[PDB]
RNA sequence: GGUUGCGGCCAUAUCUACCAGAAAGCACCGUUUCCCGUCCGAUCAACUGUAGUUAAGCUGGUAAGAGCCUGACCGAGUAGUGUAGUGGGUGACCAUACGCGAAACUCAGGUGCUGCAAUCU
RNA sequence: GAAGACAUUGUCAGGUGGGGAGUUUGGCUGGGGCGGCACAUCUGUUAAACGAUAACGCAGAUGUCCUAAGGGGGGCUCAUGGAGAACAGAAAUCUCCAGUAGAACAAAAGGGUAAAAGCCCCCUUGAUUUUGAUUUUCAGUGUGAAUACAAACCAUGAAAGUGUGGCCUAUCGAUCCUUUAGUCCCUCGGAAUUUGAGGCUAGAGGUGCCAGAAAAGUUACCACAGGGAUAACUGGCUUGUGGCAGUCAAGCGUUCAUAGCGACAUUGCUUUUUGAUUCUUCGAUGUCGGCUCUUCCUAUCAUACCGAAGCAGAAUUCGGUAA
RNA sequence: GUGAUUUCUGCCCAGUGCUCUGAAUGUCAAAGUGAAGAAAUUCAACCAAGCGCGGGUAAACGGCGGGAGUAACUAUGACU
RNA sequence: GCCCUGAAAAUGGAUGGCGCUCAAGCGUGUUACCUAUACUCUACCGUCAGGGUUGAUAUGAUGCCCUGACGAGUAGGCAGG
RNA sequence: GUCGAAUUUGGGUAUAGGGGCGAAAGACUAAUCGAACCAUCUAGUAGCUGGUUCCUGCCGAAGUUUCCCUCAGGAUAGCAGAAGCUCGUAUCAGUUUUAUGAGGUAAAGCGAAUGAUUAGAGGUUCCGGGGUCGAAAUGACCUUGACCUAUUCUCAAACUUUAAAUAUGUAAGAAGUCCUUGUUACUUAAUUGAACGUGGACAUUUGAAUGAAGAGCUUUUAGUGGGCCAUUUUUGGUAAGCAGAACUGGCGAUGCGGGAUGAACCGAACGUAGAGUUAAGGUGCCGGAAUACACGCUCAUCAGACACCACAAAAGGUGUUAG
RNA sequence: CACGGACCAAGGAGUCUAACGUCUAUGCGAGUGUUUGGGUGUAAAACCCAUACGCGUAAUGAAAGUGAACGUAGGUUGGGGCCUCGCAAGAGGUGCACAAUCGACCGAUCCUGAUGUCUUCGGAUGGAUUUGAGUAAGAGCAUAGCUGUUGGGACCCGAAAG
């Protein structure tokens, strides 16, 4: 018994029952994938600037 | 009706030997047309009886296995009549004329206790093997092959050019001047190397000094057969001389 | 294919940690070596009535093995392995190529 | 058998151009990509390394990562009922800026200029854009202009 | 404005045929001891700006030239095409309504533009 | 009387053993078989200008080859055409001019490339170690292939730089089991030594039905659950083919296209053929022919009345109304 | 197995089977023997029947085709 | 353009039937009229959302009350009876 | 048919289930035999067929993806419900515009590259490729030929300079712009850059249009995984109520008015009622409603009557009407 | 023109348990769980209780083993509510829950190897695009209910066989 193998009918209408949307792109994006020569410095830039704001400004 | 002829090898020696011989005895006379296929070719036959006449011709010249099937077409009710459409599926033994073959262990012990590491010789109605170290032949009918099939170890496309230095015959001779210990060197290593191989071979009388022969070269080939793995390695020769060139 | 007998590659043996000279030979499988764990379980299970109790592989399709080279350092003798692709003809050492010949 | 390779169905899309074969020109390399810039993707046929897949031809992304030869670009691709956020590493031949973003950055400078200038005068900032309006009433001139009469033409073959 | 070094955009810059070029710069050109490289100091190496030349390169011009690049009530609102009808037609296919809308061709014009540093009647 | 430590009996071991037992005998499919691989993959096309997109649709390839055909640098220009040089011609070697790739790049096809990605030289092993991120098929799991980095160590070049295999797109594989390499570290649990064995880490030995069972037939003596998801008979759709009718009229009818035969082209009808299909029925529509009996159709063999002829008569031949 | 009588029963022993007063070391289990070892073990020699070689056997299972030609009006073929 | 020839199927039959001929046919234009569980207005039941209301005078504050919107449904889910 | 024997038959006795008995049929063995009967193991297993018991209220699907000895079946994502939680102008949207990308189909072109088809004659080491026989190679025989050796047309899913329409990606600001100088092991010849920040300035037109029965996240589970039809674009096929795909709407799951009748077509989607106006279709009569008005055409000894739709052609006519 | 149904009354089909997942209700809360057993009784009820045990309060690695504060238990960006001025609009402070993010510490893997030392034992200190079902002022246990899963005869009826 042969069978209808494939169709894309009703496939678009199923996707638009839930409303195709963004991943809503938060602040402070994750640094996975960034060049690790950059991340190794950017650690110390934040660790340095937290020392400057704590000690000097109070 | 249709006879469907098949052989599984990429280079089909016996199958092209069949087409040269099908024209000599004037066999295909009752064809309607000839179609071809990936593995072989097909013959279309008008009546039922002309197809069975070909299979009795194919049984004499080439080792085959065949079986039949059918298809219904009309089924007329006014008389009992066929209108059936027949198909004969024929398959050649997939070992060519001059390959290298490692036999199964129980099968080689029944055909006169030949060694497992043999050539093929004469490919006929039946399949004939040759031990190239010591001359000894053993036949293999097609009904024994199709109850337990096996594959060729190496094809014709693995032949390597060799250059012969001299011939030392031991004086034994069945029909081909047996066991001439040929001192042979590689064509590719003759130029700048000093490497000389030493091998018994059936090419006894037809070989002289400085002749180009072809051969299987076991010393660098990593086969992956379980039959070749189940051997005794230190009894395997380095060179099997196959045929003389030119 | 054809590989040279000597290859200078990176060694890691706690004293070298650098490219040193290696020797090249061809990997051999080794003996089956019973009193292993799977073999002692197999010989206990086959014993008795019941016949064959393990699957036996028949339908084999491949024609080549992959080629494995055991690289052996000349200083520290810290052997290391390296693989190649599938090939039918494997010799090492001889037959150096020269392109312009008759 | 079917075919779903990595560069299938790209006969005409990865062709170079007509009369533009050869090496690329050197202002492709000298441009500067900082993190966050809006870029466009058009795959170069000659440079095989670092090459985008056939989907991303013509899309538009944001640069997050800058490295030696390449840039990291994020692309929103739909699958099923959901957008995903997929990341690529494209060499600088395949990438180029987007002029739609570059016209935006100079319109902000003009919008900041008009607000600061109107504050010196004091009223009517008037900064939003408006679409095309329906036009006003006006008076056409027949002076030196007689309205020409037309008529439909009859049928001829001239074949 | 002319050269040269380094480019940017890559034929409005190329191709074919003839002509002109002060000044300086380029370029041809002279030699083979040394570093160096070839069958051959021809190519590249080094040496002198010396014996000499604008003949070539190079730059500029001319051509109802070939090519190339812009346009246009040119072709043409034509070919195709998105929506609509209980529209026509046995059909093939064709008209209408609201819309977007080319290509070849034809003619007219064009024949490199410029950034940095130096030097020139 | 015979026989005698051999026979016989007991346990293990090898050979024989359908006499008997147990089970198996792939998948897709214009029914099922045979074939084929459309079952794992790659290029062009089908595909309807992003991507996606099917058929047993078409034109094809892969289960390889390479210590260079990998890596780096330098030098150089090809296929072909024209004109010249003893033997020398269609084709040897040598020279110049023209030459946008018409050549070559391991292989199928499609891209790509000219002071190179092609040809010829010089040196080398980056085809290496450690593990993560990312792309493609995608469930955003695997497997294969690929991109961009980081930390090491090197190759090459004067240097900028380039190199984690082949110019890019295919060239390949889990669990258990065996095996080698690594730290030569952990454990053998009453406490030690030494062999042996078991572990962590990273490879190989393979499942082509390719996300991976270990497997020959037959049934016309047949059995059960089912299926009109599927065949053999009627019905329905379709008409290539068949029957049949127009139009056009080549050759013919001794000299005359159409009195009359009429092939080939072209437009249609019919369901009295043969195919195609799978719509109805498999908890059954009794599936050939003959005998018997009624009625309907007209595309008329006879009969009735007419028309045309190459119809004198006779005999025919062609056409109309008409069942 | 064949199926009264009369009359006959041709050719092939190689393929598959069966069988023997035949050849001897190719194959080769457990027990035994030897060497190595601290020992479990590893290794090697020896090695029964069968198989393998050799012979017999068709009123055992069965099989009985291809390529030429070579004439006497017009042709199959005795032969090779 | 309309009509006619071309144009032949088997139970008796189908512009749906009778029937129609300056149509009750075909082409076309203008009005009038008929009617759907559709649209507008109102009443009532029900569900959902937003609200008001413990000075007290409640005997259901899971009560009483105000305003608005919507109501098809096999397989399936929940809720009140 | 046979009827004096291999005859018929009574009683006794023997052989019992993978067994017996058989002058052989797979026959007979208590109406049971290609393996009897009785009880238990047993309520054997089933991806297969049938059934599945009260009412109302709200929400409301699927026949598709990947993998499987998988295709009558499951997992898995999808659609669906329920319980809700954090918050309540959030910035989202099957849409348009401004700006800016990408593509190679329709159409164009062949006097711009590339370009088939049907056929196919010779030239004996300018090759042999695929065979075959050889005490060899100076070696034979068969075959596809190696060779097109002379010109001759064709256009194009797998040919291309230019290139639409529809569909498609991104941007239109507060997570922004601007001054100013802090941080570091990165980077620079260099306090140069990079990245993240302090302090200051820019708010109601805060950076196009329209809309927003709130926006956002989470847990958990049912059914489904046989589809079918229509306009348009198409592939195989003579064509099919045939097979296989594309975007979208439907039927399945759905009544109601119209097409006499009809799962899909045309209107239009439903709580129970009263009134009004209409859609699609209709107004001689059945039949609710004008045998209305206006301009023409047609007479048929098979007239013609309304989409999807139940049909009709080439070729003819001094039948009539306009040209 | 598919299958079951001549008619009537009665019977007649998602049940129970073991172990569980989400969710809801109640007790208690760094704890929780009386009921195997003892004490008692108006006697299979009710009431009262020791000591252990279970899950939880610490993970990680194959293992030998080792074992969670540089700090207001960290920095940033939002964040309901609250506090202060203001007539309001808003302005500033503080921000739990929670979401995104850079660090911190514990274990494994890889490296660095200090004072020391039976000279091979010991592992201080500091790292690393690695890795964990971790820590960062605990949230669990016990009972009951709907729904869902698996094993059970498992919604009910049904084979050809063994």
């Amino acid at each position: 018994a042969k069978s209808k193998n494939h169709t894309a009918h009703n496939q678009t209408r199923k996707a638009h029952r839930n409303g195709i949307k963004k991943p809503k792109t938060y602040k402070y994006p994750s640094l996975k994938g960034v060049d690790p020569k950059f991340r190794r410095n950017h650690k110390h830039a934040l660790h340095g600037t937290a020392k400057a704001l704590a000690a000097a400004k109070k | 009706a249709t006879v469907q002829i098949r052989q599984k090898v990429p280079h089909k020696r016996t199958f092209l030997f069949l087409e040269q011989l099908i024209l000599k005895h004037n066999a295909h006379v009752d064809t309607i047309s000839i179609s071809e296929a990936k593995d072989g070719l097909d013959f279309f036959y008008a009546q039922k009886n002309h197809a069975v006449k070909m299979i009795d011709f194919l049984n004499a010249v080439v080792p085959i296995k065949h079986k039949k099937s059918e298809e219904l077409i009309s089924q007329d009710t006014h008389t009992g009549a066929s209108t059936y459409k027949f198909s004969y599926s024929v398959e050649i033994v997939p070992i060519c004329k001059d390959d290298l073959v490692v036999l199964p262990k129980k099968l080689a012990k029944s055909m006169g206790n030949i060694s497992q590491f043999v050539l093929c010789s004469k490919i006929s109605n039946t399949v004939q093997f040759m031990d190239p170290t010591t001359l000894q032949t053993a036949d293999l009918s097609p009904s024994v092959y199709w109850r337990a099939p096996f594959n060729a170890l190496a094809d014709v496309t693995q032949l390597v050019e060799f250059i012969v230095l001299d011939v030392d015959s031991t004086g034994i001779s069945r029909g081909n001047r047996v066991l001439a210990d040929i001192t042979v060197a590689r064509t590719s290593d003759l130029g700048v190397n000093d490497q000389v191989y030493y091998v018994r071979s059936h090419l006894g009388g037809i070989c002289h000094a400085g002749d180009s022969v072809m051969g299987y070269f076991i010393a660098n080939s990593n086969y992956n057969s379980d039959l070749f793995d189940g051997l005794n390695i230190d009894y395997v020769p380095d060179v099997v001389l196959v045929k003389k060139l030119y | 294919v054809n590989v040279p007998k000597t290859r200078k590659t990176y060694c890691k043996g706690k004293t070298c940690r650098k490219h040193t000279q290696h020797k090249v030979t061809q990997y051999k499988a080794g003996k089956a070596s019973l009193f292993a764990q799977g073999k002692r379980r197999y010989d206990r299970k086959q014993s008795g009535f019941g016949g064959q109790t393990k699957p036996v592989f028949h339908k084999k399709a491949k024609t080549t093995k992959k080629v494995v080279l055991r690289l052996e350092c000349v200083k520290c003798k810290t052997r290391a392995q390296l693989t190649l692709k599938r090939c039918k003809h494997f010799e090492l050492g001889g037959e150096k190529k020269q392109k312009g010949q008759a | 058998g079917k075919s779903h390779g990595y560069r299938s169905r790209t006969r005409y899309m990865f062709q170079r151009d007509f009369r533009k074969h050869g090496a690329v020109h050197l202002s492709t390399y000298l441009k500067v990509y900082k993190v966050g810039d809006i870029v466009d993707i058009k795959a170069n046929g000659s440079i095989q390394k670092g090459m985008p897949h056939k989907f991303y031809q013509g899309k538009t992304g944001v640069v997050y990562n800058v490295t030696k030869s390449s840039v990291g670009v994020i692309i929103n691709k739909m699958v099923g009922n959901r957008y995903l956020e997929k990341r690529l590493n494209l060499r600088v031949e395949h990438i180029k800026h987007s002029k739609c973003r570059q016209e935006f950055l100079e319109r902000v400078k003009a919008n900041a200029a008009k607000r600061a200038e109107a504050k010196a005068q004091g009223v009517a900032v008037q900064l939003k854009r408006q679409p095309a309006q329906p036009r006003e009433s006006r008076i056409v001139s027949t002076e030196g202009n007689v309205p020409q009469t037309l008529a439909p033409v009859p049928y001829e073959t001239f074949i």
